[PDB]
Parts: C-alpha cells; sequence; structure tokens
C-alpha cells in the first residue's frame, strides 16, 4: 500500500510483476497534468487503483478482486481474471466516460457515487432499451434518460454499435445532460438482463 | 409466579441471548423481567426473547413485557466502529437498541416501542440500510429511528413480513428515503412519519 501524495509526474505505475493469493497493490495517481495519459497496473493480489479526474487512466488488475475507481475523463478498466469490482465515483462527460473492456459473468459495478438525487434502483432492473434499426447513440442515450430524475435516479441500459452502455438519470427532461447523466461504456454484447442491484452495486450474472 | 420476573443484565460475549418465559395461572397477571444486554468489543448478536403479553381473563395467562435495553461498547464514541449488527426481539415492553454497527432487526410477538439509536460517532455514515425483518409482531406503539432525527439515520428501511401477520402501530422514520415491504405475510402499518420518503414498494406476496 503506496502513499503517493504530492508525486505528479508519475504517468506510469507498473506493479504488474507483484505474485501471492494477497500480495495486495493499493495505489492513487497524485497526476494533475490535463490530458495527460496515465497508466495504471495491478499485480496477482487484490489490488486498489485509483486514477486522476484530471487524466486519461488506463487502469488494469491482475489476478484477484481488484478495484478499479473512476474520477473523471477517458478512463480505459480492465479488471483481469477474478470478481473485480468498478467503482464509479464520478459523472464524466459525453465523450470523457469510462469504458470497462472486459466485463464478464462476477464482476460488480459501483454505482453509489452517481446516485445524485438518492439511491439506485435496488431492484434486478433488467429489460434492455431497444430502439430501432438506425437508432444513433445520441438517441439511445436521451431514450435512456427520458424519465424523472429529480427526486429519485435511475439506472437504465442498451447495447448500440456492438458495445453495452448502462446510465444514471438524475435529470428532468428525456435529454441526457452531459453534466448530471452518466454514461458507462463496457466493450462488446454483455446481456445484464439477470444481473441484480445489491445497493446501488450491479452484479453481473 | 404473580411477582415479578426481578432483573436480567448481560455484560459481553461473542453473542447473547436471554430467554424469558412465564408460565402463571390462568387468572394471573405476572409482568415479566426488565432485560438489560451491554456488549463488550465481540457483541456482533443479542437476543431477547419473553412470552407473549395477554390480558388477565377468566382462562387467558395475564402478562406484562419487560423493558429492554440494549447497548454496543462504542455507543458514547465519536470514532470507534461499533460491533452489535444483528438484534433479535420475540415480545418486549419499552425497547430500546443502541449501535453504529446494527444493519438488522428480527421482530416477533407483542412490542410496546422501539427506539433505534445508532452509535454518536461524528463521521458521516455510508451504509443505511435497516433490514426489519418481521413475523407476528404487534405493536402498542412506534417503532423509531431516533438517530434520524438530529443526526444521520436510516436512508432505505426493508420490511420482510414472514409466516405470520404483523402489525406496527406507528413507524418514525425521518431521514428514510426507500421503503420497501417484502416476503410471505402481511405486513400492516397503521401510521407512517417519514416525510422524506419519495417511494414505497411492495413485493410481498
Ligand atoms: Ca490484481
Ligand atoms: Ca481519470
Ligand atoms: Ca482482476
Ligand atoms: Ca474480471
Ligand atoms: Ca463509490
Ligand atoms: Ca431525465
Ligand atoms: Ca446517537
Ligand atoms: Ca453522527
Ligand atoms: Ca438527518
Amino acid at each position: 500500500n503506496l502513499t503517493n501524495t504530492g508525486n505528479t509526474a508519475v504517468t506510469s505505475f507498473d506493479a504488474s510483476a507483484v505474485t501471492g493469493t494477497g500480495s495486495a497493490v493499493t495505489f492513487v495517481s497524485a497526476n494533475t497534468t490535463v490530458g495527460e495519459v496515465v497508466t495504471i497496473r495491478g499485480g496477482a493480489g487484490a489490488d486498489s487503483l485509483t486514477g486522476s479526474a484530471t487524466a486519461n487512466d488506463t487502469i488494469i488488475g491482475g489476478a484477484g478482486a481488484d478495484t478499479l475507481v473512476y474520477t473523471g475523463g477517458t478512463d480505459t478498466f480492465t479488471g483481469g481474471t477474478g470478481a473485480d469490482i468498478f467503482d464509479i465515483n464520478a459523472i464524466g462527460t459525453s465523450t470523457a466516460f469510462v469504458t470497462i473492456t472486459d466485463a464478464a459473468v462476477g464482476d460488480k459495478l459501483d454505482l453509489v457515487g452517481i446516485s445524485t438525487n438518492g439511491a439506485i434502483a435496488d431492484g434486478a432492473f433488467g429489460a434492455a432499451v431497444t430502439l430501432g434499426a438506425a437508432a444513433t447513440l445520441a438517441q439511445y442515450l436521451d431514450a435512456a434518460a427520458a424519465g424523472d430524475g429529480s427526486g429519485t435516479s435511475v439506472a437504465k441500459w442498451f447495447q448500440f454499435g456492438g458495445d453495452t452502455y448502462v446510465v444514471v438519470d438524475s435529470s428532468a427532461g428525456a435529454t441526457f445532460v452531459s453534466g448530471a447523466d452518466a454514461v458507462i461504456k463496457l466493450t462488446g454484447l454483455v446481456t445484464l438482463t439477470t444481473s441484480a442491484f445489491a445497493t446501488e452495486v450491479l452484479t453481473l450474472a | 409466579s404473580t411477582t415479578t420476573t426481578g432483573a436480567i443484565a448481560v455484560t459481553g460475549g461473542t453473542a447473547v441471548t436471554v430467554a424469558q418465559t412465564a408460565g402463571n395461572a390462568v387468572n394471573t397477571t405476572l409482568t415479566q423481567a426488565d432485560v438489560t444486554v451491554t456488549g463488550n468489543s465481540s457483541t456482533t448478536a443479542v437476543t431477547v426473547t419473553q412470552t407473549a403479553a395477554a390480558t388477565a381473563g377468566a382462562t387467558v395467562a395475564g402478562r406484562v413485557n419487560g423493558a429492554v435495553t440494549i447497548t454496543d461498547s462504542a455507543a458514547a464514541s465519536a470514532t470507534t466502529a461499533g460491533k452489535i449488527a444483528t438484534v433479535t426481539l420475540g415480545s418486549f415492553g419499552a425497547a430500546t437498541i443502541d449501535s453504529s454497527a446494527l444493519t438488522t432487526v428480527n421482530l416477533s410477538g407483542t412490542g410496546t416501542s422501539l427506539g433505534i439509536g445508532r452509535g454518536a460517532l461524528t463521521a458521516t455514515p455510508t451504509a443505511n440500510t435497516l433490514t426489519l425483518n418481521v413475523n407476528g409482531l404487534t405493536t402498542t406503539g412506534a417503532i423509531t429511528d431516533s438517530e434520524a432525527a438530529a443526526d444521520d439515520g436510516f436512508t432505505t428501511i426493508n420490511i420482510a413480513g414472514s409466516t405470520a401477520s404483523s402489525t406496527i402501530a406507528s413507524l418514525v422514520a425521518a431521514d428514510a428515503t426507500t421503503l420497501n415491504i417484502s416476503g410471505d405475510a402481511r405486513v400492516t402499518i397503521t401510521s407512517h412519519t417519514a416525510a422524506a420518503l419519495t417511494g414505497i414498494t411492495v413485493t410481498n406476496s
């Protein structure tokens, strides 16, 4: 567990070679260079890797129960093998958002930090939003955020262009507003039909 | 006897159970024992059963219930964790719990009032889900979230009614947001006082 405060030149953290059941690595980037490429690599342990709001973090856990934290910007997450938790603590934009490359059965998606108004669903909330043969990503977003999230934030999801997306609606109108509504990309078609919301924590089934 | 059951006090232990009974005659009233449990920092669970209250009749054995007072070690602390997670009651007079680690309360039989306080921890609590499993419960008066009023109560209350009807005369939860009534047998709440509620959701059979 490495305290990293004030080490702001760091653009590559590579703990990938580390080895035990639980040789657990903790790291938090102190980088504040706007628009930086930062690479964070975990090891065999149950690692805890946090990026920077400033940065386009590529975060990769190894084996084991990794926690990858989103803070802002265009981030690329890969928890390798094991029950990884993708802890989403920022809203992002419509362009600067987190892509999770390898979301699979067992991995979790912790949305506690985007419950702007209240606290998410809590059900098994799992019928995909379906739109027309030529609906745009913009359209699918607007469709997903159609409801009222002013008093209570809601989760929805869809599949566009070969990738899977999750949304948090925290707004009035049927516009997905870049500011307070949130999108999360997941590489590939992953069916979240049967998957359930723990507290505000989605466990993939 | 008809003469009343004298105190019961416990201090410490990994788990505590105090099981009173009353076996008085058919036209008498025995009033049962006041119970106090005070956990040490190993105390995960407490259970306090009594015989059900009844009105002294021609062929009805009369029982009044004893007050129960449950307290965790770290109840008065600003920083120390707290260990009492589950509390089970089976009938009760004026009951109290005080634990910052409390998540589950199991209720049962004939009650007067339950007051739930959480430890005087100054840190803002993150997990705020009261699970409240009921089964054959009837209340004279109020289940209150004493912590919600001037401090940080439970945001989401879950009530799971089970194998028998339950009736809560009053439920007072001033910080409550979601209320989900689930399970197996009727839950009746004669009167709630939960001004900040944004949704109520019955899933019960
Ligand atoms: Ca790892
Ligand atoms: Ca980032
Ligand atoms: Ca992993
Ligand atoms: Ca994984
Ligand atoms: Ca979080
Ligand atoms: Ca909306
Ligand atoms: Ca208190
Ligand atoms: Ca407090
Ligand atoms: Ca409050």
